[PDB]
Parts: structure tokens; C-alpha cells; sequence
């Protein structure tokens, strides 16, 4: 399949950037997480970035640490996540679905088997957060054998050799980090990313989605203006979950309002 | 690209987010440079000798072995400043931090010994130290926490996950992911992403080098085996390293068997866990069937690292080293025996190593064998634990 | 009649009941013989080196002295096996006991460090050890009491009198008065009846001998002064002995000033008590106007001996050594300062010595002076005390 | 004065041994201790041995440790002891009164001054328990300048040089120890003391009083038969005090019964 390529073509025809929310699958329970995801899509998400609960999420700040804790309190397992993913794909045939995973969950039962399972349920891409390019060979090879785009992070401290590698190896989109650190809506990246963005385009990298710290409409429009293809927002979304745990209905209303606003900013 | 191989066979690697790779490459290059630098080597040796108290004694234990053909020596890391072998490598890592121009230290700790060690080195060498510690561990190690603060380090409780060592390991890496330009991460064992397994072995290898010279002086030959406990693998690789090419010398590492391997309440991932990828490396891990990382259990708080150094997994795979386990009750028995027969109180960690030596002796008392146990630390910290059990 | 002079000027002597005089004469003769015996000297040296961890380091403290013209070294008895200098002389006394054919050891202890020391030496050397300890001290030193028992010694609480160190001293002598044929009394300081002041100095004098060689190596000259705390006088006479004939080297001993000399709640009998006769000797004592013996008060439990070794009273009288005092708050300040600036936790006893060095530096920061402080022990035992005060 | 010499002459004329009780002055209070002492004399004591409460009585077993504790609870001081002694002498002109002291109380305010005070109140002898012959010079000299007999202990482990010294230096009586150890009625000496006794007489020592562990009549008669001039009993007496603290009247009756019995055994 070529869902990212079809999306970015469509968006380019409308001179629009992508708005891509992140949530942790199963936070705060399977049924509510499925409803959350449908709301994100109905309110204008162009693609999804989705996490699988893990015991030791070392690239995540407290907001996402807490989403994982909530999912674990609900008993959420990787196998349950895969069933959710199949169900999400059965409802929504074209939206790109990307996973953001920790290495041990990919390697656990065999790297090839993980990518095969992603292809069976309809996932389009996988970013493994704790696998740098230097260790990526078996992951990217397995991804490509199963028609899954392997995603790499382009960090702010990237040198030219890394840009070339990222551009060569990645598919679907390039994850352009806003800043150093871990995920979190509190901490906004402010570094100029124009140069990295141009260098990636020069090297024919997959289109760039800016992520980490994106929590407001003006940051979506800023990312698109700098030349990125879009932006990812996770902690900001997850905080709406955390603040509304006691009112599931109000939780969906606020998610709708926020995603609608963030998506409007990409146009 | 790296200067040194990041793998020991299939184990090891550099499984960190991309943003931390420059910090690892910088550290590897600083280390390679320091190892060829006579001034760095002289400075490290001076602190080891005149601050930490090296060389440490090699003590023969004739009361323990009476009536048998075992001769047993203990390498006395319990006499090093701080009471455990950890002091050797924190001094070298502190010096590497200064060589790179860093002024701040981040460290994790479980039982607290690594945090005390990191705080003392940082106090001596003028570094600002912050320590991450699982909140459950903070609650049960109030003495160590107070020592860290007396030494001027900031101790930050970690409440995420299981609130123990692995979660402090995560938090340390989250911090470094944002502060690597000014801070060095002073990792506490011979594990984690390259180059840490290699740097920690080389900054502990004086344990085995001294042992070799000491045993040759006293017995005129190498040991039949050297025996060391394995929490994360630092004291054991420091004892083993200099003997790896001495093919006649056995290398036995002892993981904690807890309540018994069959109970599942143990800390023996090398022989009874499953390979995974966590904490920057591919190595045997305590983990569930679905891949979630779990804790190690031992009566000894310091054998709590839920994985093991990749060099040990490699030495095991090729059969150069053998790994076994010792239960809580076996360790307690060895602790009591050393106190009563030699007047030395061993750390409950080290007691695992001594317990396996005692089994080698007792099971075949007429076998002639020259054994060295690495006595990795002193056990004054363990007397309440032992008192309460008893 | 004795082989050696039992007096240091007017101080010292053998004030025991007549029934104990043969035991003292026997011990003096065994000691004189041992001191000329190359095999005894080799055996003692071997235990000191390979069991206890001698020689101990001499550590320079540049962070403490920055900005001043003081250079300060610490002699690291905190790194000796057991954590304090007491281990040196219990090993020699254990060997004297065996030389005389005795199989049992009696010892007294206040804070417990002497009891742990006696128990460890007796465990190593196959002696049956019984320890007397004031019941008030038993209650407040549960850790030490448990260490003694883990090492196989019998600990007997003493409820008579004030139920503290002096009453344990009495009870030890009452026992020996009836068991001297089989038991050696392993006295804990350089005090009591001759020949104890002399034997304990000679079995501690390697402290000063090593210091001299170490300072000559590192600085090419002798210290301007060597500074040591004075509870009963053992660590201080062990540091001073080798320098007594070096007239340019100051000898400063530091008694505990407690809450302040003017409050009367102190432990400074050498400079602020009155000569009396007790515990087998004529020496300065804490005592009432009518002659009843009283306790010494200090924040540090181990500076509790209510008198002082007769050699110190003699060195003071002729002006070869100078004695001063340091209060509880001064000792606490020195304890905090060493932890934070050098990463070493000093015993609160030793902290008195370090506090006086810090005053010598701070009061005249432009005076050029090379000082050695005897760091008699480690302070891990004192962290609760210090935590509670703070 | 020559009270011991007059006593031993009188007793020799009646072929009798001396019976000499010990008590701690002021146990269990000044007034009761004075009454105790008068009872001991009325019931047949030939001489007294008296202790002054001290903080650290290192030659004493528990019975006498406790007498000292009781005297201290009553606030008994050395100066109060000296007043008692003067009063005892004023009531009883001929009975020998010997002190058993610890060194620090003698040396405290000056050795000479201590012996002068003893002469002023009428004391006949002083044994300093923690001063061996080798340290006795200033004590014996001060005693003799003030007409006080200096007493020495002849221990069971005595060699010939010690016997000669004891015989030369001592006056009044020689304290013949029954055994090693410390005071206490529980522990009875059983060593044959005949040889020491003969050697002392050969060297013209002061007459021997056997002490430590003497708690029964048969031990008094045994001491006299072996050649001693008498016997001292302290813990046995003190135990009668300790067991009768609640009934001062019964305490005196039992002391009377016991001393009468012990004195009868010396005849
Ligand atoms: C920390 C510690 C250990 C365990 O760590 P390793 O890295 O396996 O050596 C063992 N012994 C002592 C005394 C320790 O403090
Ligand atoms: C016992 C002790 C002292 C006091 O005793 P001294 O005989 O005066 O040396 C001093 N420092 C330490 C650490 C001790 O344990
Ligand atoms: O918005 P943040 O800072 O949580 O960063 C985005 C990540 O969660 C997911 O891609
Ligand atoms: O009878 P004892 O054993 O107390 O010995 C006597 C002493 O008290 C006094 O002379
Ligand atoms: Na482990
Ligand atoms: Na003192």
C-alpha cells in the first residue's frame, strides 16, 4: 500500500500540511481509546501516530509515562493493541497509521514476526524510538519485506552523514525532532529547522513531520511555513485525556475542539 | 561508526534514541584518548592509591577451609574507600567527564551504593552531581540517601513504573537526552549502551590485575578459578578481565537465585531470563512473555539490575565463563560463616560469591583447588537485614 | 620489679589488687620477648598487611585548604579493616595472648568499636571472646552488639554504677581477677596499669611510622604538626610516637569539649580534670570533688573514656605535646565539611581532630603550615546521630 | 595506740580466733548503718572492717556493689563516713577499726591528709584494695607517720619475695585471701592455706585474718585450725542487710544471730 504517498500528494494539491495526533493505545481503556481515535479522525486528523504500552518508555516525559501507567492499569497488552489496530483499519481504509514503539516490543517475539503482524493489521509505518540508524538494519529490512515504512528521527544535532542516512533509509515520512529532550507539551522547540528541512529535501528524504512539544495552532502553521509537510502532537492530546478522565463525553468534545483547531492551522 | 566494537558476539550495541548518539560517540573517543594518555593514567592511579586505598589486600582464609584441600583467598574490595568496588570506576568516569569539559554528573542507583560512590567522586573532583533513585528504593535506603546529600549531591526520587532501579535508569537517560551538552551520565555497572560495558570493565580491571600479581607472589601460580557475584556485572568483569587469556583459570559468575529459580522470584537473567533490548543494549533480561521488563529479586538489594552486562552473556555463550546462582539462604549462610570464622562482615552481594566457593569446597572436600572470591563489598550495611531474618 | 618503667614521669603505675600483679608481670615479660622475636614481628606484619589492609593511605585535602597556606593530609585509618585504628593493637594483643598460651579474651567497650575489634581478632585467631559493655551503652549501640555476636563473641551487659564504659572497665578487671590463668584482658586504649600504655602505643606506632615515610615521600620534609583526637589516647600516641624525637614536629591532641568546658559537660580530663588513681593508673580523671569517678560527655560516643593515657599526661607536663579541646558543634561542622569537600565521611571522634586543624587554618590563613590529621575512623556509624541533630 | 596487738594478745590468752565482720559505711543509710555496727559489736565482733562508698569498687562482687549503690542512694559521702567513724570510736574505745578503701579516695585530697584524718577519728588500720605492695610506699609511710597500721593482702598466688615484703611492710594484721576473684559469699575458697600461714609466721608478719568467701561457722573454725588468727566476713553480713531492707528490726535480729554463731566458732 502507499498510504503516506497518497496522503502527501492530496495535501500538496490543497497546499495543506498534515496534522497528526499521537495517543497511547488503550489509554485509558480499550473501548474509550477506540472512541478517542475515531474522534481524532472525525475532527480532522490526517494520519495517526500510536504507541503500544511499555514498561520503560525512556523517550517519554511524564504526560506519556502516565498514559502508559493508565493503559497498564487497564491491563492493556501488545496483542490487544494489535486487535485494536485491525479494528481501526477496518473502519478507516486510507488514513496512514504509524506506530511509535520501543525496541523490546519489536524484538520480543522476533523482528520479522512483528513487522508481519503490522502488515496483517494494516499499519503503514513504524518508528522504533531506541533504535538509532546505526542499529537499524534488521528493523528496516524487516519493515520493507512487509510493506511497512521504517521511520527515522532527524535530531537537531544531526550532521550531514546522518541526514544522508536518514534520507536514504527512511520511507513514508521523516520524524523531524523539534528539540532535544523527551516528549512533553510543556517544552517547546524554538530552534530554526529550515536548514535541516532543506537538506532533507535536497537528499530526497521522505516528507518531514515535525514532532515533540507541538501543542498549539501557531506551531502547526510555523512548521508548515518552514517547509515541513506537517506536524505531530502527542502530549497535548494526551493531556486532554488525563484532565478529563472522569467525564468521557467531555473528553471527546475537548479532543474534537483541539484537533479541529490544530488541523485548521495546517491549511 | 565507532572506534571500538560495540558488540560482544550478538550482545551489546547502542540502542538509544538518535539524539544520544553524539554523546556516546564523544564518550568513546574521550575514553580511547584517555587510555593512551600517560597524564590521565597517572592521575587515575594517584586517586586510586592515595584516595581510594589501592591496592587492596588478598586475604587467605584458612579457618574456613580447614579439613579440606581447598585454599581460598578473598580479594578485599570491602576495604576500598566507600566499602565496595564501585569507587574504582566512578573515579575514572569522573576524570573522563572532566576531560570532556563537563561539570555535571547524572547517575542512577538501586540500593544506593552507586549513588554514594558517584557523590563521593563528584565531591572530590568538583562536579555537580544529581542522582536518580526509584522512590521505593529511596524509602528503604534512607542511610545511603543521607550520605549522598551530606556529600552534596541532589537525590531525585523516581515514581514512574515500578519505582525501583530500572525506572531510575530510564529517568537518568531521559535527563541526559536533554542535558548531554553539560552533563556526563555516570552509569553504575558494566552494561548499558557502548561504550559503557567497555569503559566500566577497563576502570575495574585493576581488581583482576592486582589479584594475579598477589596470587603469583603468595602461591607461585594462577588460581584454578576466580568467583564473583553478578548484579550488572562490574565487579565480576573487573576480576575476570586480566585472566580471560589465561585459559586454565576458571571464571565463575554468581547471579542471585532469590527464593529459588523454580519460584520465579530470582535475579538470574543470564541463565534464566530471555534476550531483549533495553537500557541501550541487547542482553538477557528479566521480562514477561509479552516483553515488559520486570524486576530482579534478591535478599541483597544491590544484585537488583534486571539484566546483565553483554560481555558476560558473550563469555557464557562461548563457554569461557560459567554462570551459576545462589539462593538467599545460601548467601545468608555464607555471610554468617565469614563473620564467625574470619572476622570479616561481607556484603550480602559478595556473600553470593563466597556461598558458591563454599559449595565447591564442601561438595568435593578432597579436590585440590586454589580459589579466589572477589569480596566486592563490606556488609555493615546488611546487619539489620540479617538480624531481622534471623 | 619490672623490666620496663611503669611510669611516664608521675603518671602511670600498676594500681591493681595484688592478685593481678602476676598477670601484669607475665604480660610485660611476654611483650618484651615478642618485641625481640623476628617470627612474632613477621606474623604481626603479615596480619596487618594481608588481613587488615596496611599500609593505609595518606590523603592530601586540597579542596579543604584552597585559598590558604595550609597543606593538610589525612592519615586514613578509616580505611583499616573494621573502620578504625583499634584493629591494629587488638591483632598484636591477640598474638601476645597466644604467645602466653591463653585461649580466652576479655575486653571492655563503650561505643562498641573496641568490642567489634576484639571480636574480629578473636574470630580470626581462634580465641574465645567475652565482652563487657555498660547496659546503657548496650541499649544505644545495638548494631555493634549484633556485629560482636555475629563474630562469635559473648556480650555481657553491665548494670552496676553508671552502666557505661567505666563500669565495664571495672567488670572486666573483676573477671580477670579470677580467670587470669586462662584469659588475657584485651584492654581498649593506651591507659590502665602498666604494661598496657606501653604495649598499646607500640602496637599502634605504625600509624606514625607510615605517616613519616609517606610525608617525606610526598613533601620531602616532616609535618609542622600532627593532630589526633584523645578519648583514651591510643590513636593519638600511635600517630605521635615516631615523631617524639623530631623536636620540630608539633604534637597536638584534641579532647572533646562537649557542650563547652564552662558547662562542665565535656570529656577533657587531661586539661580540665584532676589527677586521681583509677583503672590501674595515676592519671588526670573526670571526678567529683570528693573523688568519685564521673563520665566523660561528648557527641561522639567513642571519646567516652573518663581519664586519659598516662603518656599523654607526661608529654603535656613537659611541654612536648599540646592538648586542646573541640566542642560538639565544632566537630559536627568538621564532619559536614569533610563529607562535602572531600567525599570522606569521618568518625565523629576523628572530626574533633579535623575541627582543630580547620581552626589552625582559618584563624591564620596566611600562615604556611603542613599538617597531618589522624583520621582515626570512618563515620558511616554516625550518620543517624548527625541526621537527628540536623 | 596498739589496739590490734592488745586484741590478739587477749584472744591468744583465751585460745580464740578473731571474728571480724565487714560492712559498707552508710548502707542502707547513716542511722541504720550505725545501729548495724553496734549490733555487730554487741553480738561478739572482735574488730571491724569498714568500707567507704566508692563509684568503682573493682575488687567487689555484686553483693558489695549493691551495698555501695544503696549508700549512694542515701547520699553517703566520705566526709559523712569520717563523722560516723568518730562516733563509732566514741562509743567503743578498744575495738580495732580497720578501713578497706579504694585508692582514689585515699589519694584525692592528699595521702598524708587521709591518714591524718583516720588518726583523728580513731581508725587503727587501712587496707587500700588497688594498691599492691609495689606501689605502696607513700601509703605505708603516711600510715606509719599517723599511727595507722598499713594492711597488705597475701594472695594465694604469692611467691616468697611477696611473703617477705608483706611480712616486712604490714602491721596490725595480714589479710590472707581465701582465693582469687572478688568479694562474695557465694564463692568459697578451698585451697589449703597452711603453708602461707606458716611462712608468714616464720617471717614475723602481722597475725593473719582470712578473708573472701567466709560465710559459715565451719569456715571460721577451719581458718583458726589452719593457724590464722581469725577470719573476716563481709558479703555474708551484707546479704543479711540486703534481704531485710524492709524490716530494720528483723535485720538487726538476724545480724545478731549470725555474728553470734560466727563468733562462737572462733572459740
Ligand atoms: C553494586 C554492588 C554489586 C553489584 O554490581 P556489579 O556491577 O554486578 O558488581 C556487587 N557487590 C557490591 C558490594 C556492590 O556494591
Ligand atoms: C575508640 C576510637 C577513638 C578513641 O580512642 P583512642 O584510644 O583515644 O584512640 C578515636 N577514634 C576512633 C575512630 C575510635 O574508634
Ligand atoms: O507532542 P509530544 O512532545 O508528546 O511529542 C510527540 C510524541 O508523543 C509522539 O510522536
Ligand atoms: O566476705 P567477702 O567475700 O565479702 O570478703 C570480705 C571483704 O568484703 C571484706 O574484707
Ligand atoms: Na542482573
Ligand atoms: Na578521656
Amino acid at each position: 500500500m502507499e498510504r503516506y504517498e497518497n496522503l502527501f500528494a492530496q495535501l500538496n494539491d490543497r497546499r495543506e500540511g498534515a496534522f497528526v495526533p499521537f495517543v497511547t493505545l488503550g489509554d485509558p481503556g480499550i473501548e474509550q481509546s477506540l472512541k478517542i481515535i475515531d474522534t481524532l479522525i472525525d475532527a480532522g486528523a490526517d494520519a495517526l501516530e500510536l504507541g503500544v504500552p511499555f514498561s520503560d518508555p525512556l523517550a517519554d516525559g511524564p504526560t506519556i509515562q502516565n498514559a502508559n501507567l493508565r493503559a497498564f492499569a487497564a491491563g492493556v497488552t501488545p496483542a490487544q493493541c494489535f486487535e485494536m489496530l485491525a479494528i481501526i483499519r477496518e473502519k478507516h481504509p486510507t488514513i496512514p497509521i504509524g506506530l511509535l514503539m520501543y525496541a523490546n516490543l519489536v524484538f520480543n517475539n522476533g523482528i520479522d514476526a512483528f513487522y508481519a503482524r503490522c502488515e496483517q493489521v494494516g499499519v503503514d509505518s513504524v518508528l522504533v524510538a531506541d533504535v538509532p540508524v546505526e542499529e537499524s538494519a534488521p528493523f528496516r529490512q524487516a519493515a520493507l519485506r512487509h510493506n511497512i515504512a521504517p521511520i527515522f528521527i532527524c535530531p537537531p544535532n544531526a550532521d550531514d552523514d546522518l541526514l544522508r542516512q536518514v534520507a536514504s533509509y527512511g520511507r513514508g515520512y521523516t520524524y523531524l525532532l523539534s528539540r532535544s529532550g523527551v516528549t512533553g507539551a510543556e517544552n517547546r522547540g524554538a530552534l530554526p529547522l529550515h536548514h535541516l528541512i532543506e537538506k532533507l529535501k535536497e537528499y530526497h528524504a521522505a516528507p518531514a513531520l515535525q514532532g515533540f512539544g507541538i501543542s498549539s495552532p501557531e506551531q502547526v502553521s510555523a512548521a508548515v511555513r518552514a517547509g515541513a509537510a506537517g506536524a505531530i502532537s502527542g502530549s497535548a492530546i494526551v493531556k486532554i485525556i488525563e484532565k478529563n478522565l472522569a467525564s468521557p463525553k467531555q473528553m471527546l468534545a475537548e479532543l474534537r475542539s483541539f484537533v479541529s483547531a490544530m488541523k485548521a492551522a495546517s491549511r | 561508526t565507532t572506534l571500538l566494537n560495540p558488540y560482544f558476539g550478538e550482545f551489546g550495541g547502542m540502542y538509544v534514541p538518535q539524539i544520544l548518539m553524539p554523546a556516546l560517540n564523544q564518550l568513546e573517543e574521550a575514553f580511547v584518548s584517555a587510555q593512551k594518555d600517560p597524564e590521565f593514567q597517572a592521575q587515575f592511579a594517584d586517586l586510586l592509591k592515595n584516595y581510594a586505598g589501592r591496592p587492596t589486600a588478598l586475604t587467605k582464609c584458612q579457618n574456613i577451609t580447614a579439613g579440606t584441600r581447598t585454599t581460598l583467598y578473598l580479594k578485599r574490595e570491602d576495604l576500598l574507600h566507600g566499602g565496595a568496588h564501585k569507587t574504582n570506576q566512578v573515579l575514572g568516569q569522573a576524570l573522563l567527564a572532566k576531560r570532556m569539559g563537563k561539570s555535571e554528573i547524572i547517575a542512577e542507583t538501586g540500593a544506593g551504593q552507586h549513588g554514594v560512590a558517584s557523590a563521593l567522586a563528584s565531591a572530590l573532583l568538583g562536579l555537580k552531581c544529581r542522582i536518580y533513585m526509584g522512590a521505593k528504593d529511596v524509602e528503604r535506603q534512607s542511610p545511603n540517601v543521607f550520605r549522598m546529600r551530606l556529600m552534596g549531591a541532589e537525590v531525585i526520587p523516581v515514581h514512574s513504573g515500578s519505582a525501583t532501579l530500572k525506572d531510575a535508569c530510564n529517568e537518568a537517560l531521559r535527563d541526559w537526552s536533554g542535558s548531554y551538552e553539560t552533563a556526563h551520565y555516570m552509569l553504575g555497572t558494566a552494561a548499558g549502551p557502548h561504550p559503557y560495558p567497555t569503559i566500566v570493565r577497563e576502570f575495574q580491571r585493576m581488581i583482576g590485575e592486582e589479584t594475579k600479581a598477589q596470587i603469583l607472589d603468595k602461591e607461585g601460580r594462577l588460581p584454578d578459578a576466580v568467583i564473583a557475584c553478578v548484579g550488572g556485572g562490574s565487579n565480576a568483569i573487573g576480576m575476570f578481565a586480566d585472566f580471560i587469556n589465561d585459559t586454565s583459570v576458571g571464571l565463575i559468575g554468581v547471579e542471585p537465585g532469590g527464593h529459588g529459580i523454580e519460584t520465579g522470584e530470582h535475579g538470574a537473567p543470564l541463565k534464566h531470563g530471555r534476550v531483549g533490548i533495553y537500557f541501550g543494549m541487547k542482553a538477557p533480561m528479566m521480562q514477561t512473555a509479552d516483553g515488559q521488563i520486570e524486576e530482579s529479586y534478591s535478599i541483597s538489594a544491590g544484585l537488583d539490575f534486571p539484566s546483565v552486562g553483554p560481555q558476560h552473556a558473550y563469555l557464557n555463550s562461548i563457554g569461557r565463563a560459567d554462570y551459576v546462582s545462589i539462593t538467599d539462604d545460601e548467601a545468608l549462610e555464607a555471610f554468617k560463616t565469614l563473620c564467625r570464622h574470619e572476622g570479616i562482615i561481607p556484603a550480602l552481594e559478595s556473600s553470593h560469591a563466597l556461598a558458591h566457593a563454599l559449595k565447591m569446597m564442601r561438595e568435593q572436600p578432597e579436590k585440590e583447588q586454589l580459589l579466589v572470591v572477589n569480596l566486592s563489598g563490606r556488609g555493615d550495611k546488611d546487619i539489620f537485614t540479617v538480624h531481622d531474618i534471623l
